[PDB]
RNA sequence: UGCUCGC
């Protein structure tokens, strides 16, 4: 689940090499970094 | 009254190009390997037999090959193409079969066809399929007719072997050592064993060291070892000169000092300068003499052979040995290793015949050892051979010798690396220059700067200009255009014609006949063969007899005047280049010759018959004399240059006229040629490699070499020609950079087609589960697949036609996590790329082990832009600077406006005044309709284009009248214009390219990976942080280096001072003194290390006030 | 539903389903390709 | 435009829309507009003879 | 591979000349003569219809089919 | 064989009879194209033996 | 780990 809103809408979304777990709803970057 | 010259000469080079050349080395020399060489390796291990139970052997009769087959079907042989192995990620193999006589139970029992092993077949051999083939049937078999091949197909992959180059065996090397001095040595190698022995005059008196002692002994006492004991006669086999017996007086003192006197005596010194090879099995029962006597005859200089323990043509060589080193003491005539009358050319064929020898003795070893454990102990049921037989043996072997390309044979205790290289398919001339590279034994790892440089030896043998810029220059070269490596022969009929001329045998005369001035010595392969008086008739009859045919015709012969000695040189590798041979000022080749040889009334065959043309080695041109052309004939002239332009390889055959230009403008034009973009070959469309490059519209060159037209090059171009006009516009051409034109570019102007592939494979597991692949995961929301698997079809593989975006999947492939319902996880193989790509093509094939192999081949078409490198086949690399409109270029009176436009600058620093005559020759044959020649030392000379151009009304110069299309006036100096073969070249913008965010870190040390496919950083090097500290930028440093890169939080102790975890500390189990401390982690890392290697960094930290 | 490919020498549309053995009729050449998707693709003359 | 073997297909539809020769070279309408100053030759002094 | 349909440098409509142009080839007219025939005066177009190779036989012979 | 991109080049390359003044620039995007600005040109040729 | 390259 999102920390910020309490969703789960959790994706796994690269962003330019950077391999990043975001929530979907809110934006907000759960984990980031492997 | 000029000399006549024979106009269609050169017409000889593409006649030898029909039966030898470029391709044809590799291809014979795998032919002799597979037809002879491999029948003799099989004779030479024909019977292997195991020591217990006696009467029981395992006999070879006759080894084949057969044609290349595949073992797909089940227990069933199936003709493969080499396109099809390509294709199939598979090797292109024959199985090599054997027929045998065995005994089971005392009873002789016979096979006629039982396998034992696959040798990878080269494409283009005699066993190969392409071989014998029309362009029609390569084509119904996928296979580009202008393919050079001789390469090896394995999984795949296209692996070449490049031509080894080492030292010539068995040869007396007189040599300065580190200290200055003037030593001798000799690699005595046998098909058994190589034995460097050395001699040195270290203290004025000469040493002999080998391998098998313990001290090295003085040369007398191997003298009185060696049968002769009296010193009169030592001193007359090293030679009579005053100045001889003055230098060879303090060994003879030295030898007086101790009490050696006899041949027993000195036996016995030996022997006691004599160490036990680490406790040899077996008793010795006093060997000592004998093993200094065996020493002596088989260790010590093996390939002086002594017929029963007679040292005689031992003691001979020695002598002379000695007195090379005495006169090479006085006059410092060192003799050279760069010298490559000395070099000898291993091919493929000796490298795969000592690998398949190697392999036999050890299936032969193998098949022993399972012979003794099994036959005595098993059961009255009789053991055979045929049920241990591995057939696998030699196949791993061969396939892991030719993929990995590291070689290890213990047997003869040769680690080797580097042998194959993967062929690079950038263009049809990379190819066809990477099938004639020769690699150096120097194995470049360090400056050596001595076999680098050029030696004049390489005249007509190999390339001068052709070398990698790099760290490689002068360690890998590449063969001349016409060129030939000799194969080995009988050695039969030269013994017995040298026997025949006269030359007295060494043993019926003492050693003081060798110290005459009119004595020379005549040898064969490092061998003495004897002694000669007027050794110039010697050297005219042995050489018409090679010319009439009872010696073969590669047999070389040379004369050293200084050391007096003539060498027979008759073994494999050496260079020879064929000359026309000349007779009295006049050549025997006329004008009759060259026009039966153009109707076809004789071949290349016919003239070296006919005494016509003659195959010299560098030794034997050594001491003949060598005309460039008829004019140059002298009255001392023995032969006659075929070609000049013969002198550069194939990549230097594409510069026109590159005697017009700077050395290394032609060696940055091969290395850029190497790398030019263009067609592979007819099959490139069906062709799957991992990367291509094709150009959209490619064009041949107007200004062709014959080189060329004999490579057929024009059939294949890599370039296309544009108006090029060498002007200076808008300073953005300031060094080396071009401007290109942007209507030319938007016409199709240097497009190009990028091919990648993408492999995937569905291999069954040891469980009886599989790899397999989902179907497009459907949104329910829109009853329609997902923007992540919108490209793929029903079955789950992404269908051809479609266009692949960033992060998308082609197959979704999942695979079992078991190896009781099974588990799949997801690994589909997304596409990491920065632009969008085309899939063209989806093969799917199905190997042996039911394991799927599916190749996507994705296609890019790219347009140049700022940043495409381009070359202008004179290595005037440049990158497009801008791109401006077509009404901005300047145009002619004709309304003709330049597609590249080059700086002038780059002409007066690099003199390519070759490149003018190139864009003046292209001018005059795209106004006249013709195609000049920029044959090297030759070709369309400079009036014969002005003289062109006057007639078709325009300047005789190139220079014309030309109106500046910004400003609309016309420019106060007339500008340089004409058509130009410019190449690009691979090194794209796109692909170099590179950002790098946050992203991954290493596992061990967490910074930035290396490469930008592992999506890395760029590093900071040492010299930077130097440039940082000298710039005295402390901050910045520390954010690069510390906070940017491996910053971390770390928890340290104050009262031990060691590092503690989530603020406390295991040691003092207190958390009272825990303190965190920021750190590089690779420092953390450094102590966590010193702390395992018991150096425990203690921390003493402190406030920072 | 029916997966269609297509030989390497024959070039005659076999359909053959999930786990079979890559092979065609009238042949025995293990070269598969796919066909070309049907759906609509746009392209720029650039 | 291209060649053919018996098999292969080619079908497609092309959208044309108006554009200028700035935005891309194939919308030039003309090959080649140009210009050149007319050339006048003159005689300083009157040449006669081979 | 293909003729270009438009020259490089000026933009004149070439690939239409093409074929004919082998007929020329096919006929006795040199290549001097022939492109003279065709209509190229500039040596632009004269370089892409004699510089130009036509691969795309050797390619089709490769083809499916 | 012809790529489906350098296909598109090619056919971009090919001249038009069509009168420009008759036509309008497309707006920006509107792929889907109108009557007023953008014309229609379909090719279909099926290669097969005689 | 090897090797071919790019300056
Ligand atoms: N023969 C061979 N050795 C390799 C290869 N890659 C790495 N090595 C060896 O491993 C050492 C370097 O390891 P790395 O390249 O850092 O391994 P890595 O890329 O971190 O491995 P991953 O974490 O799996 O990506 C070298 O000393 C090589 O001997 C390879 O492809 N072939
Ligand atoms: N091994 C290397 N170490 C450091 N820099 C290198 C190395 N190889 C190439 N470079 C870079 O390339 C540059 C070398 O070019 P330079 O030698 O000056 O011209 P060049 O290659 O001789 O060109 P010409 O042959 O004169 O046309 C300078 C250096 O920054
Ligand atoms: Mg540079
Ligand atoms: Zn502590
Ligand atoms: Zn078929
Ligand atoms: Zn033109």
């Amino acid at each position: 689940r999102c920390p910020d809103c309490g969703s789960t809408e959790l994706v796994e979304d690269s962003h330019y090499s950077q391999s990043q777990l975001v929530c979907s709803d809110c934006g907000c970057v759960v984990t980031e970094g492997v | 009254a000029p000399i006549p010259t024979v106009e269609e000469k050169w017409r000889l080079l593409p006649a030898f190009l029909k039966v030898k050349g470029l391709v044809k080395q590799h291809i014979d020399s795998f032919n002799y390997f597979i037809n002879v060489e491999i029948k003799k390796i099989m004779k030479a291990n024909e019977k292997v037999t195991s020591d217990a139970d006696p009467m029981w052997y395992l006999k070879y009769l006759n080894i084949y090959v057969g044609l290349p087959d595949v073992e797909e079907s089940f227990n069933v042989t199936r003709p493969v193409s080499p396109h099809e192995c390509r294709l199939r990620d598979m090797t292109y193999s024959a199985p090599i079969t054997v027929d045998i006589e065995y005994t089971r139970g005392s009873q002789r029992i016979i096979r006629n066809a039982l396998p034992i092993g696959r040798m990878p077949i080269m494409l283009r051999s005699s066993n190969c399929v392409l071989t014998g083939k029309t362009p029609a049937e390569f084509a119904k078999l996928n296979e580009c007719p202008l393919d050079p091949g001789g390469y090896f197909i394995v999984k795949g992959v296209e692996k070449v072997i490049l031509i080894q180059e080492q030292l010539s065996k068995n040869r007396i090397i007189v040599e300065a050592d580190r200290k200055g001095a003037v030593g001798a040595s000799v690699t005595s190698s046998t098909h058994e064993k190589k034995s460097r022995t050395n001699m040195a005059v270290k203290q004025g008196r000469f040493y002999l060291r080998h391998n098998t002692l313990s001290e090295d002994i003085p040369i007398v006492i191997i003298f009185k070892a060696m049968g002769v004991e009296s010193d009169q006669e030592i001193v007359q086999m090293i030679g009579t000169e005053e100045h001889v017996m003055a230098a060879f007086g303090p060994s003879l003192e030295e030898c007086q000092k101790a009490q050696i006197f006899t041949q027993m005596q000195a036996l016995k010194y030996i022997g006691n300068k004599v160490r036990r090879q680490r406790m040899w099995g077996g008793g010795p029962k006093k060997t000592k003499i004998e093993e200094a006597r065996e020493l002596l005859a088989s260790t010590i200089l093996t390939h002086v052979p002594v017929k029963e323990f007679n040292f005689r043509a031992k003691c001979i060589y020695t002598a002379v040995m000695v007195r090379r080193v005495i006169l090479a003491q006085g006059d410092n005539k060192v003799d050279d290793r760069d010298y490559y009358g000395n070099k000898r050319l291993e091919l493929a064929g000796q490298l795969l015949s000592l690998l398949f020898e190697d392999l036999f003795k050890k299936f032969n070893s193998e098949m022993k050892k399972i012979a003794d454990q099994v036959i005595p102990k098993q059961r009255a049921a009789q053991f055979d051979v045929v049920k241990h037989m591995r057939q696998d043996q030699i196949t791993n072997g061969m396939v892991n010798a030719i993929s990995t390309g590291n070689w290890s044979l213990k047997r003869f205790k040769m680690d080797r690396q580097g042998v194959t290289q993967v062929l690079s398919r950038l263009s049809y001339i990379s190819a066809l220059g990477m099938m004639t590279r020769i690699s150096s034994q120097f194995e470049k790892t360090r400056k050596v700067s001595g076999p680098r440089s050029l030696q004049p030896s390489q005249w007509g043998m190999l390339c001068p200009s052709d070398t990698p810029e790099g760290e490689a220059c002068g360690l890998v070269k590449n063969l001349a255009l016409m060129t030939h490596i000799t194969t080995d022969m009988e050695d039969g009929p030269i013994v017995k014609l040298a026997s025949n001329l006269g030359v007295e045998d060494v043993n019926l005369l003492c050693g003081e006949e060798l110290s005459y001035p009119n004595v020379f010595l005549v040898f064969l392969n490092g061998n003495i063969l004897g002694v000669i008086r007027d050794h110039k008739k010697l050297v005219n009859t042995f050489r018409l007899m090679r010319r009439a045919g009872y010696i073969n015709e590669f047999v070389s012969i040379s004369t050293n005047l200084t050391d007096r000695c003539v060498y027979i040189s008759s073994d494999g590798g050496r260079l020879c280049r064929p000359y026309i041979i000349v007779k009295k000022q006049k050549p025997a080749v006329t004008n009759k010759h060259m026009e039966e040889l153009a109707q076809g009334y004789r071949n290349f065959e016919d003239f070296l018959h006919e005494s016509l043309v003659e195959y010299l080695d560098v030794n034997e041109e050594n001491d003949c004399n060598i005309a460039l052309y008829e004019h140059t004939i002298n009255k001392d002239t023995t032969h006659l240059e075929i070609e000049p332009f013969t002198l550069l390889g194939v990549c230097a055959g594409l510069i026109p006229y590159p005697h017009h230009n700077q050395s290394p403008r032609n060696t940055y034009q091969c290395a850029m040629g190497k790398q030019a973009m263009g067609t592979i070959g007819y099959n490139q469309r069906n062709r799957i490699d991992t990367l291509m490059y094709l150009l959209a519209y490619p064009q041949k060159p107007m200004v062709k070499t014959k080189t060329i037209e004999l490579i057929e090059f024009e059939k294949l171009p890599a370039g296309q020609n544009a108006t090029v006009a060498v002007m200076s516009y808008s300073g953005y051409d300031i060094e080396d950079a071009l401007v290109l034109n942007k209507a030319s570019l938007d016409r199709g102007f240097g497009r190009c087609l990028v091919y990648k592939n993408a492999k995937c494979t569905l291999k069954r597991y040891t469980n009886q589960t599989f790899d397999k692949v989902m179907g497009p995961m459907l949104d329910a929301a829109t009853r329609k697949p997902i923007w992540r698997h919108e490209i793929l079809d029903a079955d789950g593989i992404c269908s051809p036609g479609e266009k692949v975006e960033n992060k998308q999947v082609l197959v979704n492939k999942s695979m079992p996590t078991v190896t009781q319902q099974p588990q799949y996880k997801d690994v589909p193989i997304t596409y990491k790329g920065a632009t969008d790509s085309y899939i063209e093509k989806v093969m799917i094939s199905s190997n042996a082990e039911d394991a799927f192999l599916i190749k996507m081949l994705l296609r890019q078409t790219r347009r140049p832009e700022i940043g495409d490198k381009f070359s202008s086949r004179h290595g005037q690399k440049g990158v497009c600077g801008l791109i401006v409109p077509q009404e901005d270029m300047p145009f002619c009176d004709s309304g003709i406006c330049p597609d590249i436009i080059m700086n002038p600058h780059g002409f007066p620093s690099r003199m390519t005044v070759g490149k003018l005559i190139e864009l003046l020759a292209g001018k005059a044959g795209v106004l006249d309709g013709r195609f000049h020649y920029g044959t090297a030392f030759g070709g369309s000379k400079v009036k014969d284009v002005c003289e062109d151009l006057v007639r078709h009304g325009y300047n005789y110069l190139g220079k014309d009248y030309v109106t500046s299309g910004i400003t609309g006036e016309p420019l106060e100096a007339y500008i340089y214009f004409g058509p130009v073969y410019y190449q690009k070249l691979k090194h794209m913008v796109l692909d170099k390219m590179h950002a790098r965010a946050r992203g991954p870190r290493a596992v061990l040390t967490r910074q930035p990976t290396e490469g930008r496919s592992r999506d890395g950083g760029l590093r900071l090097g040492e010299m930077e942080r130097d440039c940082l500290i000298g710039y005295g930028a402390s901050m910045l440093l520390l954010e690069r280096l510390m906070i940017s890169s491996d910053a971390f939080e770390v928890d340290v102790c104050g009262q031990c001072g060691l590092l503690g975890y989530s603020g406390w500390c295991h040691y003092c189990k207190s958390s009272c003194h825990v303190s965190s401390l920021r750190i590089p982690y690779a420092c953390k890392l450094l102590f966590q290390e010193l702390q395992s290697m018991n150096i425990i960094p203690r921390l003493k930290l402190s406030k920072y006030n | 539903q029916p997966m269609i490919y297509i030989c390497g020498e024959c070039h005659t549309e076999n359909e053959i389903k999930s786990r079979d053995p890559i092979r065609c009729r009238e042949c025995g050449y293990r070269i598969m390709y796919k066909k070309r998707t049907k759906r609509l693709v746009v392209f720029d003359a650039r | 435009i291209a060649q053919l073997r018996p098999g292969q297909e080619i079908d497609l539809l092309m959208h044309c829309v108006k554009g200028i020769g700035k935005d891309h070279a194939k919308f030039s309408p003309v090959a080649t507009a140009s210009y050149r100053l007319l050339p006048d030759i003159t005689l300083l002094e009157p040449v006669e003879g081979e | 591979m293909i003729i270009p349909v438009r020259c490089f440098t000026c933009g004149k409509i070439v690939g239409n000349k093409w074929e004919a142009y082998l007929g020329l080839l096919q006929a006795e007219y040199t290549e001097g003569d022939a492109l003279d025939a065709l209509g190229l005066k500039r040596y632009c177009c004269r370089r892409m219809l004699l510089a130009h190779v036509d691969l795309i036989e050797k390619l089709l012979n490769y083809a499916p089919l | 064989i012809v790529q489906d991109e350098i296909l598109a080049h090619r056919l971009g390359l090919i001249p038009i009879h069509a009168d420009p003044r008759l036509f309008e620039y497309r707006n920006q995007g509107d792929e889907e194209g109108t009557e007023i600005d953008t014309l229609q040109f379909r090719l279909q040729v099926r290669c097969t033996r005689n």
